């Protein structure tokens, strides 16, 4: 997970114990620093280096991605009504872009 | 012995200071006499509380009472005895097996006649299951004289099989089973 | 013999009453003794009800079930209670381990399933303890199988002697015997290891 | 209201007072086993679990009678505060007990109670609704002599036959299931001996601080192993789905939660189950059922009998079956939001990963209101869209459970 | 036979049994549904399987339905010759390795 | 290989009296044996154990080797312990001891 906020960027990279927040100036990164989850609030007790954020799923969400999935998409369409869990649903927020379960 | 292959090894297993100490802790009989040890014990420790007098053991199924019942046979022969399971519920619409029966019938006699030598000799250890502990018998079932046949006896022949008809046995023209 | 508490009306007994007064009453692994007990329970109320229900006895009144429940089984604290009250001690003998409870200076022999290094194991074990001067035994059921075990017992730096029926083992020597043993024993109290043909090859046979 | 509710807070204050004033006899430090017990522990404790546990030792050894909540999840370990509070009390001489509603937690209790404190001369005991007559009237009633240590039992020790010899602890767990006679009988308890309540439904925690002073309770939200979130799928009901997803939870050898809350039919329901797995060993349980053959049923399927339980909701939100990981709710469009998260909760504790699988009908349209519902449940999320919305219905009934007015009249 | 075609064929016969086998205890009688879901039972409690045999194959997997409504922790599968010999096949194959328990 | 498996005492005293008393012996020679207990808290009760069993116990420094002619027991992640003759090495495990898998 991940939140946008003005200059500054919360991550949870799926391999770092806590997760990190991280304080943008300009076009660099000004100062990092690890929170919890519970208060909100960052740990300065844990000392934070180079955190490397490896994707969450085993996929890369391109461009050609979404044209297949828009070619796919254009059979089962449904377009009104769309059911929650079905196929209808999921190719079509994958020609949207949006991450879906069981992709 | 020819009939007990291994009595002297048993002997030299109670040998041992802590069988020797549940002969003495058996022989004041207490309350409460809890031991522990492996099951290959067993067959020891029937023989330790053998070596005060007779005894009744209970193993858990029917396997573990043919088990142990054999092992006691290869240190006290025909003297250690079985006394098998009904192979059906006490209100289950099937008699048990006949063979079963009679052994039970057998082994009840020869504990409330231990002298008499032609039902076998007196008996120390009688090993059963928890079915036969539990379910109970009537009382009488001692009580009813068998028939004795040895060669010399003076009987009657309408005797002979009125009471064979009379203990449940089927008359039939050629004897194939037991009964 | 089902109706019988109907055709034959005279309380019953327990066995423990058969038994001559004082003989003492062993239950071996007394929790499976007790559990299984309840199952036999169990099972006999199940076929009492099945076999006797009224729904497929007969037109008239029932067989009276409460009355065919005399026979029925006896529980484990009743059959405790009849046999303590008959003379008979209660004694039982578990295998888990209790701090108030006599533990036996007795351990099991080593069982070598699965390991020729294991089963040589076991018969170094004994010539290391004939060595010291401790009495082993070999107890085989097999008639005539104990002359194989010797001739190994001569080759593999061991003394085997055909220890005639009814007799102990003499220290020094192995003593292969012909027998009924499932399971050895083994005691340091008195000195004594005892093999069966079981632990050497991990087969049952009675 | 306000002049209703008064009425309520007399009744707190006045045991806390009633409590304050009584005589009981405080308890001493931990005595040397203590230690070796607490040691014993295949896990390791928890910062919340140690506070807790210095809170409860200390409210033990202050005068005042103990009255404490233990605040906590189904699978965090509270019960272990439940054994070593036990253990402290038995070693300054005090028999305890334990009350718990059903029978199957009396077992499951009794269980945990044996292998925390095996190796001492303590003797636990339980009584059940099916603990033979022979041994209750015998060696659990007649325990008035010091035999047992600590008893786990049902709702049977608070009937008049019973008697302690020396009750030095309570402890309750499950409080809110037991009847409303059984309730006001262990109040009647509170105010004599120490209590000790466990619950895993939570409090708002402007309670906790507003009734603090009558009534002292105890959070952990330290978890004592990462126990990962069950996937949860929504979808139409296909029966390949559920065969095989059956089969994949039998693999490890494991145990499901089918819900057909419908009672009418779920005997057929049952069948149509076994129609898709035959090799299955399916039950059925529900509310009305008498509770001799309920508890016995579901015994079955906490002792692994039965592979399948086939179930309504008022029987599975009540079982804590660790084996089961897996969850069937057939016609997931009926259940309410916060009954569904409930249903997925008794899964996927353990160490095992869970599985929930939230199905609606495909012969007719989704209403309107179950395409929101389920697409809130749908991607799982713990936002403010519902699951913090139907959260405090799980803490409408814990206050419900921890003071005594029920009504929702004033409340409406 | 085993006289007059000895010439050309060796026949040896085994009438000894290996051990005690005993004859099965047979009863008759009418069909209670109580009574074979206690026999059924029983033979569980051994950790047992049980052959019910129902020679209607249009109701045989009724029958087996039946079956598992009068014991339901019993598990009981179907095998008949309508079937094809991979599927029968492997259905004896998981009843000889206690995959079920009522065939 | 010349690796045998662990002599696991199932819980009976006598086998763990046994045990111990192997590893007397072993020390006694002068091999080196080793008992790994994963578990926290637990290693001082080995070294009690031992000390009533009359054997020389040691709570390893974590990382080091066992010192010839004395016990060691260590704190470290084992399931079942191990015999190397060939080395003159007696591991054994603390769930050998009380037959508990500590994850
Ligand atoms: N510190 C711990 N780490 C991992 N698992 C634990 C820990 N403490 C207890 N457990 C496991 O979780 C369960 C403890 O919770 P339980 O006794 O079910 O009560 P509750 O679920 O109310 O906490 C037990 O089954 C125990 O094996």
């Amino acid at each position: 997970e991940f939140a946008v906020r003005g200059g500054i960027l919360d991550v949870f990279p799926p391999t770092a114990e806590h997760p990190v927040r991280v304080e943008f100036w300009g076009d660099e990164i000004s100062e990092m620093r690890a929170f919890a989850i519970a208060d909100q609030r960052s740990i300065p007790e844990v000392p934070v280096q180079t955190v490397v954020a490896v994707p969450c799923r085993e996929l890369l969400m391109t461009d050609d991605v979404r044209e297949r999935a828009a070619a796919l998409a254009a059979e089962h369409p449904t377009t009104e009504n769309t059911v929650p869990g079905t196929v209808p649903d999921m190719l079509a927020k994958l020609a949207e872009g949006i991450p879906v379960d069981g992709m | 012995s020819v009939q007990t292959p291994i009595a002297g090894l048993v002997e030299l297993a109670l040998s041992d200071p802590s069988l020797q100490d549940v002969i003495r802790r058996a022989a004041d009989r207490p309350a409460d006499l809890a031991l522990v040890g492996p099951a290959s014990a067993r067959v020891l420790v029937a023989a330790a509380l053998a070596q005060n007098g007779p005894l009744l053991v209970v193993a858990a199924t029917g396997r573990e009472a043919d088990e142990l019942t054999a092992e006691l046979r290869g240190v006290f022969g025909d003297s250690v005895a079985l006394f098998p399971s009904w192979e059906t519920l006490p209100h289950e619409r099937l008699s048990p097996g006949v063979e079963t029966v009679g052994a039970r019938l057998m082994l009840l006699r020869r504990l409330a006649r231990p002298d008499d030598e032609t039902l076998g000799a007196p008996l120390r250890v009688v090993v059963t299951t928890t079915r036969s502990l539990l379910q109970p018998m009537a009382p009488d079932l001692v009580d009813i004289e068998p028939v004795t046949l040895s060669v010399g006896a003076e009987m009657e022949f309408e005797d002979v099989v009125a009471r064979l008809v009379d203990l449940s046995y089927t008359r039939v023209d050629m004897v194939g089973k037991r009964g | 013999e089902a109706l019988l508490p109907l055709l034959h009306p005279i309380e019953p007994t327990t066995l423990t009453r058969h038994l001559p007064e004082g003989a003492p009453v062993l239950v071996c692994d007394p929790e499976k003794v007790r559990t299984r007990a309840a199952d036999l329970i169990k099972t006999g109320r199940e076929f009492l009800e099945a076999s006797w229900s009224t729904a497929a006895v007969g037109g008239d009144a029932p067989i009276d079930l409460e009355a065919l429940g005399a026979s029925g089984f006896v529980t484990f604290e009743e059959a405790r209670e009849a046999a303590r009250e008959g003379g008979h001690p209660w004694w039982t003998l578990s295998q888990l381990s209790d701090e108030s409870a006599v533990e036996l200076d007795i351990r099991s022999a080593p069982s070598a399933r699965g390991s020729q290094h294991n089963l040589e194991e076991i018969f170094a074990m004994l010539r290391a303890h004939v060595a010291t001067g401790g009495y082993a035994a070999v107890v085989t059921p097999g008639i005539g199988t104990a002359h194989r075990v010797v001739e190994q017992l001569g080759e593999a730096d061991t003394a085997a002697t055909i220890l005639e029926p009814g007799t102990a083992p003499k220290a020094g020597v192995v003593g292969v015997l012909k027998g009924p043993l499932c399971s050895g024993v083994v005691l340091p109290g008195a000195n004594l290891v005892i093999i069966t043909e079981t632990d050497l090859t991990g087969n049952r046979v009675t | 209201a306000r002049r209703a509710v008064r009425e309520i807070a007399s009744e707190l204050v006045a045991l806390y007072a009633k409590r304050q004033s009584a005589p009981g006899h405080a308890f001493g430090p931990d005595t040397p086993w203590q230690a070796e017990m607490e040691d014993a522990f295949g896990f390791t404790e928890t910062i919340d679990q140690l506070t807790a546990i210095q809170e409860v030792k200390s409210d033990m050894e202050k005068p005042v009678p103990m009255d404490r909540v233990i605040c906590g999840d189904v699978g965090y370990g509270k019960t272990e505060i439940a054994v070593r509070a036990a253990f402290k009390a038995v070693q300054d001489g005090k028999q305890v007990a334990v009350l718990v509603p059903t029978t199957l937690l009396a077992d499951q209790h009794l269980q945990t109670f044996t292998n925390r404190m095996a190796g001492f001369p303590v003797t636990v005991k339980g009584l059940s609704r099916f603990t033979d007559p022979a041994e209750s009237r015998a060696v659990i009633e007649g325990l008035k002599d010091g035999s047992v240590d600590v008893v786990i039992g049902t709702h049977r020790l608070l009937q008049t036959g019973v008697t302690w010899k020396d009750l030095g602890l309570i402890i309750v767990d499950e409080e809110q299931r037991f009847g409303v006679e059984h309730k006001e009988h262990i109040k009647s308890m509170r105010t004599h001996v120490d209590v000790l309540t466990m619950s895993a439904t939570p409090i708002p925690r402007t309670l906790e601080m507003s009734l603090a002073g009558i009534r002292e309770m105890s959070t952990i939200l330290t978890p004592p192993e990462e126990r990962y979130p069950v996937l949860t799928y929504v979808g139409p009901h296909d029966d390949k789905q559920v065969a095989a997803a059956l089969r994949r939870e039998l693999l490890r050898d494991g145990q499901a939660f089918y819900i057909h809350n419908r009672v009418r039919t779920i005997d057929e329901a049952a069948a149509r189950v076994r129609q898709l797995v035959p090799e299955a060993r399916v039950v059925v349980a529900h509310g009305q059922m008498n509770e001799e053959t309920l508890e016995k049923t579901v015994e079955g399927f906490w002792n692994r009998e039965y592979d399948i339980l086939v179930c309504t909701t008022i029987v599975e939100t009540g079982l804590d079956i660790s084996n089961a990981n897996t969850l069937i709710v057939e016609r997931a469009d009926t259940f309410g939001l916060s009954q569904l998260h409930q249903l997925r909760g008794r899964v996927g504790r353990s160490r095992e990963r869970g599985y929930a699988y939230f199905l609606y009908p495909p012969n007719k349209p989704l209403t309107e209101t179950a395409y929101d519902r389920l697409a809130t449940i749908a991607q799982n999320n713990e936002l403010g869209a519902g699951m913090a919305v139907a959260m405090k219905d799980l803490e409408i009934r814990g206050a419900g459970n921890v003071l005594g007015a029920e009504q929702s009249g004033h409340v409406a």
